[PDB]
């Protein structure tokens, strides 16, 4: 392999930055780093030792070059937008023998906000368990009980995370739910388990 | 905000080539590099360093022309081209306004040997040997024919059509034969 790259999956409106490594003997010109589009991709900046720095009016106060260097160079976006969410290029310039891409793929995400509302009645109760994330969370119920009444829904913001609404209503806590009422919500392949327990005495 | 640019070339064999880099002022340009990659040859490469004026050159045995003039990008040139310059040619420019690309796609063209005449018992022979892409015979008007078509492994197509009309009121035929590098219709008067 010639360019060493990673994707990133940060954090949405916070820094995030994208990085290549150029491994190879021959020390490059200029390198260009390019946002991947259907037509044309499109020229975001250029290090050359001869020129610097040099952004195009588009990224202006948008990024900057955190990693000065032709072997090895980084962007750094200062606070993101899901605009700036898609593919990058890193192209290394280098006199006599072609050029060498590195794509780098940078993907924001917003932390889960989890609302547990629970409601006891007469010896019944009904619990409703809402997350909102980006991406879409999973949930799901661990304290099982086979039967039961259980509806989930979901809603799309024009913020760009997805809230999940799950209401699941109890008739008696005997053969419906064991000592503890799990809500586990899954996001992005992490699981997290919300207990909710019940001590009595005598 | 143009950085790319995909173009098709269709060349007559035997005839000139010309291929023109992304359209950019040379005292602002860094690095300009040719790359081409021809029907069975590995990459290549022609650069041109633009402040000190150097090129290299990995490119030897593919039989093309860089035609360099002071303050202007280098072309491309071939005087009469052959099948086997028949590829991809890409002119890589590069300035500190970012990297731009022209892209093409060369393809050569052979118009065919084409040969036609009467025949016995009221038929006829049609002909287009050798073109690329293979022709295509048309009659003029409808008769009892068949036409084949024969590759050969120059890339080349023969096409060959034979028509009888039965005895009525017909006399005079046209063979039409269609390719790119015209087409034409030949008449034919019948035995
Ligand atoms: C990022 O920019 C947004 C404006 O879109 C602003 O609301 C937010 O506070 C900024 N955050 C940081 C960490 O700079
Ligand atoms: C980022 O680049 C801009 C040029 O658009 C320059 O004014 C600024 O000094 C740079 N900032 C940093 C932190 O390097
Ligand atoms: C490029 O990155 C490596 C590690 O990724 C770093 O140690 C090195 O300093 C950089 N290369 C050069 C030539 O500076
Ligand atoms: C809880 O339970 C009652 C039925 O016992 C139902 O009518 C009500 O809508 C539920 N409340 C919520 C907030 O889900
Ligand atoms: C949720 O409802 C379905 C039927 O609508 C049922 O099969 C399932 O058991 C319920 N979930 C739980 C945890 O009881
Ligand atoms: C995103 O903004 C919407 C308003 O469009 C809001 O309802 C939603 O809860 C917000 N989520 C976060 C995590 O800020
Ligand atoms: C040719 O054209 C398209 C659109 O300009 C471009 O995306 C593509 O990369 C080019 N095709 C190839 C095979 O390089
Ligand atoms: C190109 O390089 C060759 C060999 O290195 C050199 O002799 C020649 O002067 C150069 N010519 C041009 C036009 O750049
Ligand atoms: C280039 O020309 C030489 C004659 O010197 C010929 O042998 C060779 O096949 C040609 N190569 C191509 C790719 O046309
Ligand atoms: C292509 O092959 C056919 C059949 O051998 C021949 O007639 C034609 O002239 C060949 N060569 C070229 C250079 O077109
Ligand atoms: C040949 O005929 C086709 C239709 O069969 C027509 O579109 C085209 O104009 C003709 N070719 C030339 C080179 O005139």
């Amino acid at each position: 392999v010639e360019v060493v790259t990673q994707d990133e999956r940060k954090a949405l409106h916070t820094t995030a930055s994208l990085r290549c490594s150029l491994k190879t003997s021959q020390e490059p010109l200029i390198v260009t780093w390019q946002k991947k589009k259907a037509v044309s991709p499109e020229n975001m900046v250029t290090y050359s030792k001869t020129h610097g720095v040099v952004i195009q009016p588009a990224y202006k106060d948008r990024i900057n070059v955190t990693e000065l260097g032709l072997w090895n160079s980084s962007i750094t976006f200062w606070n993101t937008t899901l605009e700036d969410e898609g593919c990058y290029m890193c192209l290394f310039n280098t006199f006599g023998s072609q050029k060498v891409s590195g794509t780098a793929c940078l993907t924001l995400y917003v932390q889960p906000i989890v609302h547990l509302h629970y409601n006891y009645f007469e010896d019944h109760l009904n619990i409703t368990c809402s997350a909102t994330a980006r991406p879409a969370p999973a949930i799901s119920w661990k304290g099982t009980g086979t039967g039961i009444e259980n509806s989930t829904e979901s809603h799309f913001h024009s913020n760009g995370t997805t809230s999940v609404t799950s209401i699941l209503r109890v008739k008696d806590p005997k053969t419906q739910v064991g000592k503890e009422v799990i809500c586990q919500v899954l996001y992005l392949g992490n699981v997290i388990d919300y207990k909710q327990s019940l001590d009595k005495g005598s | 905000p143009l950085t790319q640019v995909n173009t098709t070339v269709s060349v007559q064999i035997g005839t000139k080539a010309l291929l023109c880099c992304f359209s950019i002022p040379l005292t602002k340009a860094v690095l300009i590099t040719w790359i081409i990659k021809l029907r069975g040859l590995p990459s290549c490469t022609i650069a041109y360093k633009v402040d000190t004026k150097t090129n290299e050159t990995s490119c030897l045995g593919r039989n093309i022309t860089w035609a360099s003039t002071p303050d202007h990008s280098p072309e491309l040139q071939i005087s009469a081209v052959t099948l086997q310059h028949e590829g991809t040619y890409t002119c890589e420019t590069v300035t500190p306004e970012g990297n731009f690309e022209k892209n093409y796609d060369l393809q050569v063209l052979v118009p065919p040997e084409v040969t036609y005449f009467p025949e016995k018992n009221r038929s006829a022979v049609c002909e287009a040997m050798a073109g690329k892409p293979a022709a295509q015979i048309s009659w003029s008007p409808d008769g009892d024919c068949v036409t084949t078509s024969e590759s050969h492994s120059n890339g080349t197509v023969t096409v060959r059509s034979t028509c009888h009309w039965e005895q009525n009121n017909v006399s005079d035929v046209s063979c039409i034969v269609s390719h790119l590098t015209g087409n034409q219709s030949l008449s034919i008067e019948l035995g």
